[PDB]
């Protein structure tokens, strides 16, 4: 179950 | 025993245009459940195991929506760290990132993790309580204060305390017969005399699950590390580990020396001598 | 970039026996950049049908990979893995030794 959220360098 | 979920990341950019590869594994312990590679032209998160395969249309569609995300998010970060470090487009480069979770016997959790590395080395990581960042260099410490700022550590200890867990505990149980077993090395030893002055003794460990092992040699009895050699441990291809540890011997010593295992799906520890 | 060369394991799936169907595999790891060139050799000569794992990495991020393909082995046939990356000067070539 992946990371529902992104977050960017 | 313990058990674990990792997904595991790779982004390696192509000369100027051209798309960057992007491949992404997860695994639970160290069965390999998930892939998703560009270079095969990957369309969907892809199960590799049957305990994962059983889950239905929706569950599939939400990872392949989340798979490619993720593959975003790295396209942008090769761009950005391009910029941080002041590199031309014309140069090869890599992003690599891990996460997921712990949890001990009682399945409750353990810890969690979430880093990433640029060019073969650390670049960001989660300290152990989740709610700090660890910074390799000053590039790093650009992304440590927005994240900061935007409060992730907080959002990512939510998925890693309970979402991952929580998956992982369903994945253990749907997995129950393959996952919850342990395979104990085969083990032998084998005696090559090299010379009329030396023998190595190589001490083999075959067909184990998990792929945790540690071989030692001793010599009467006492940790023994010089004259000896130790190959990492390798997979088989049908889901189990090899290795082997050697020493070199004086010929007519071999009773001296003592290979010993251990291994999760030991009942003890083993001790072995060549005779 | 930091570069690493790769470690490499030539070995069969099972204990070889000769006439019966086995895999040979291999293994490379601890290697840095990425890319690599992996060749599974009969005789001196590259085998066309080759399966490989999915790259992952290590605790030190260095990556590995599985090259494997169907084989039986016989006593006078010759194996070998052949390995090119940006770290070597020209391809590694590690023969195929069935107590190793």
């Amino acid at each position: 179950y992946l990371q529902p959220r992104t977050f960017l360098l | 025993g313990s058990h674990s979920m990792r997904y595991f990341f790779t982004s390696v950019s192509r000369p100027g245009r051209g798309e960057p590869r992007f491949i992404a594994v997860g695994y639970v312990d160290d069965t390999q459940f998930v892939r998703f590679d560009s270079d095969a032209a990957s369309q969907r998160m892809e199960p590799r195991a049957p305990w994962i395969e059983q889950e239905g249309p929706e569950y599939w569609d939400g990872e392949t929506r989340k798979v490619k995300a993720h593959s975003q998010t790295h396209r942008v970060d090769l761009g950005t760290l391009r910029g941080y470090y002041n590199q031309s487009e014309a140069g090869s480069h890599t992003v690599q990132r891990m996460y997921g979770c712990d949890v001990g016997s009682d399945w409750r959790f353990l810890r969690g993790y979430h880093q990433y590395a640029y060019d073969g080395k650390d670049y960001i990581a989660l300290k152990e309580d989740l709610r700090s960042w660890t910074a390799a260099d000053m590039a790093a410490q650009t992304t440590k204060h927005k994240w900061e700022a935007a409060h992730v550590a907080e959002q990512l200890r939510a998925y890693l305390e309970g979402t991952c867990v929580e998956w992982l505990r369903r994945y253990l149980e749907n997995g129950k017969e393959t996952l919850q077993r342990t395979d104990a090395p085969k083990t032998h030893m084998t005696h090559h005399a090299v010379s009329d002055h030396e023998a190595t003794l190589r001490c083999w460990a075959l067909s184990f699950y998990p792929a945790e092992i540690t071989l030692t040699w001793q010599r009467d009895g006492e940790d023994q590390t010089q004259d000896t050699e130790l190959v990492e441990t390798r997979p088989a291809g049908d889901g189990t580990f090899q290795k082997w540890a050697a020493v070199v011997v004086p010929s007519g010593q071999e009773q001296r020396y003592t290979c010993h295992v251990q291994h999760e799906g030991l009942p003890k520890p083993l001790t072995l001598r060549w005779e | 970039m930091i570069q690493r060369t790769p470690k490499i394991q030539v070995y069969s799936r099972h204990p070889a026996e000769n006439g019966k169907s086995n895999f040979l595999n291999c293994y490379v790891s601890g290697f840095h950049p990425s890319d690599i060139e992996v060749d599974l050799l009969k005789n001196g000569e590259r085998i066309e049908k080759v399966e490989h794992s999915d790259l992952s990495f290590s605790k030190d991020w260095s990556f590995y990979l599985l090259y494997y393909t169907e084989f039986t082995p016989t006593e006078k046939d010759e194996y070998a893995c052949r390995v090119n990356h940006v770290t070597l000067s020209q391809p590694k070539i590690v023969k195929w030794d069935r107590d190793m």
